[PDB]
């Protein structure tokens, strides 16, 4: 509470530095936006199987996107990248990370142990050891402190939408984590309570509803078209009571903007 | 990035949180360096993953300077600027009369700067003890060894419960609270501050209960008035012996009125009320702070 402002300022500085190249998929000659969606969704399943933190998921995705911003990868090696990144995310974030042998287990025995360990090495070289990246999740938890009063359903819904934003690089790769967290928080707040992006956060972040609008429009369409989306692991996950079953709530029809 | 060809090993200094630390010399620039070797032969340990990534972000005059990372096959090196000695080894070589209060005042002031910086950048050190603090010959002191360090979020989640070497471990960790934060590092500095003044550890316990009981004998046994919610904490016991808090003039006799005030705020039971590194820099104790030099060992 003596450092909330310093920390928030610092994370806004770093999110720009840690941002991946927006249009890297077009420069990727073999992989596509669809294949990345399948990988990200698969990592959600891995996260749920080994009971990992949401923060670890967001961290892994950040690593993959940065690694794929300067390195080309064939479709058969995409999962190996995703594995090594998840292994690194877990080592950085988790108290008890799954041991390497278990990560070899969930890759349906496609890759060997040595391959996973050599890809861990490579990612670290490409990311040049810079792993402490800001996430949507890290801004969300700071926003929740501004609830008047605090509401569990709101929190779980905002984390559901933010998690959904990880799936589709188009159009979410062009929005910064703090902005997506703004859109996720407002959208959750309006669905559950009916209230809007609060003034205290406008003062804190410098983000107005108008500035969030471009991202809020995209996110609103993802929330409505969610049960039709090809990847479903995030909806399934958020049916649980652990997340208050927010993925079962009805999305709003219009945002009134 | 660098080549191990350029470096020449001088001597082995000692083990740390992980890996062995060496003294070495750059052959081309002439610069004396510290090398931290880790044998990879389970992949890169999370300790090295944490230390490297966090230390690359932390550029402060009072945090150890990471210069380079050498990522050769089967072996990983960390290149640091070489200062002179760690505080543990310095307090061993220092005679009884050897550490002047102006030097202590200076060291604490600098350490609080390094800590304020860390906490401003969402980093918990979580192993502040004499061996992990390094001095040079010009009056500087720097925090080092971020192997047990981690990045925290706001608000904090539950993190590892192992944390901190026993003598310097805060009450909230010992009593096993769900959440600990920035205030654990302040506690450790509190103990270090007292250690430097008295030339002996403040609470040298051998077990958890021994550590708790030593803290209570000095600060009084905590209750709901001094620390609300303490009776609800997981490892609190109603059978805990009731000791009275004693005078800080008797806990740390050579310390003036301002010094006692700061230490009590650094060793406050309630981590909420415990002084922040940031707020400590403005304490009247440092009104006359300078930068004295230590002896050469
Ligand atoms: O001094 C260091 N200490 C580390 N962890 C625990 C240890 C204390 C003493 C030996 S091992 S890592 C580390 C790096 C480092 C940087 C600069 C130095 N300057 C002078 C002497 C030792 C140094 C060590």
């Amino acid at each position: 509470p003596d450092y909330h402002e310093d920390i928030h300022t610092y994370l806004r500085e770093m999110e720009v530095k840690c941002k991946p190249k927006v249009g890297y998929m077009k420069k990727q000659p073999d992989i596509t936006n669809s294949m990345r969606a399948i990988l990200v969704d698969w990592l959600v399943e891995v996260g749920e199987e080994y009971k990992l933190q949401n923060e670890t998921l967001h961290l892994a995705v950040n690593y993959i996107d940065r690694f794929l911003s300067s390195m080309s990868v064939l479709r058969g090696k995409l999962q190996l990248v995703g594995t090594a990144a998840m292994l690194l995310a877990s080592k950085f974030e988790e108290i008890y990370p799954p041991e390497v042998a278990e990560f070899v287990y969930i890759t349906d025995d496609t890759y060997t142990k040595k391959q996973v360990l050599r890809m861990e090495h490579l990612v670290l070289k490409v990311l040049t050891f810079d792993l402490a990246a800001p996430t949507v999740n890290q801004f969300l938890t700071q926003y929740f402190l501004h609830q008047q009063p605090a509401n569990c359903k709101v929190e779980s819904l905002a984390m559901f939408l933010g998690e959904l934003s990880l799936i589709d690089a188009d159009p979410y790769l062009k929005y910064l984590p703090s902005v997506i967290a703004g859109a996720a928080f407002h959208l959750a707040l309006y669905t559950v309570t009916g209230q809007s992006w609060p003034e205290s956060l406008i003062r804190k972040t410098g983000y107005t509803l108008e500035s969030l609008k471009p991202c809020l429009m995209d996110l609103h369409q993802t929330y409505l078209k969610a049960p039709q989306h090809a990847q479903q692991s995030i909806r399934e996950k958020y049916k649980n009571s652990k997340y208050h079953g927010v993925s079962l709530l009805n999305p709003p029809e219009t945002l009134n903007l | 990035p660098g080549s191990m060809e350029n470096f020449q090993k001088v001597e082995k200094i000692g083990e740390g949180t992980y890996g062995v630390v060496y003294k070495a010399r750059n052959k081309l620039t002439g610069e004396v360096v510290a090398l931290k070797k880790i044998r990879l032969d389970e992949g890169v340990p999370s300790t090295a993953i944490r230390e490297i990534s966090l230390l690359k972000e932390l550029n402060h005059p009072n945090i150890v300077k990471l210069l380079d990372v050498i990522h050769t096959e089967n072996k990983l090196y960390l290149v640091f600027e070489f200062l002179h000695q760690d505080l543990k080894k310095f307090m061993d070589a220092s005679a009884l009369t050897g550490i002047p209060l102006p030097l202590i005042k200076s060291y604490l002031f600098q350490l609080l700067q390094g800590l304020a910086f860390c906490h401003s950048h969402r980093v918990l050190h979580r192993d502040l003890k004499p061996q992990n603090l390094l001095i040079n010959t010009e009056g500087a002191i720097k925090l080092a060894d971020f192997g047990l360090a981690r990045a925290f979020g706001v608000p904090v989640r539950t993190y590892t419960h192992e944390v901190v070497t026993l003598w310097y471990r805060a009450p909230e960790i010992l009593l096993g609270c769900k959440y600990y934060s920035t205030a654990v590092d302040i506690w450790s500095l509190g103990c270090i501050f007292a250690e430097m003044v008295t030339r002996r550890a403040l609470f040298p316990g051998d077990s958890e209960i021994d550590q708790l009981f030593r803290i209570f004998r000095t600060l009084g046994t905590p209750d709901e008035v001094v620390w609300p919610g303490v009776t609800s904490m997981p490892d609190y016991k109603p059978s805990f012996p009731k000791w009275a808090r004693q005078d800080f003039s008797k806990v740390v006799p050579p310390l003036d009125e301002d010094g006692r005030s700061l230490l009590s705020q650094m060793l406050h039971y309630d981590p909420n009320k415990r002084i922040s590194a940031k707020a400590a820099l403005a304490h009247p104790f440092f009104q006359d702070v300078t930068k004295p030099v230590p002896h050469l060992r």
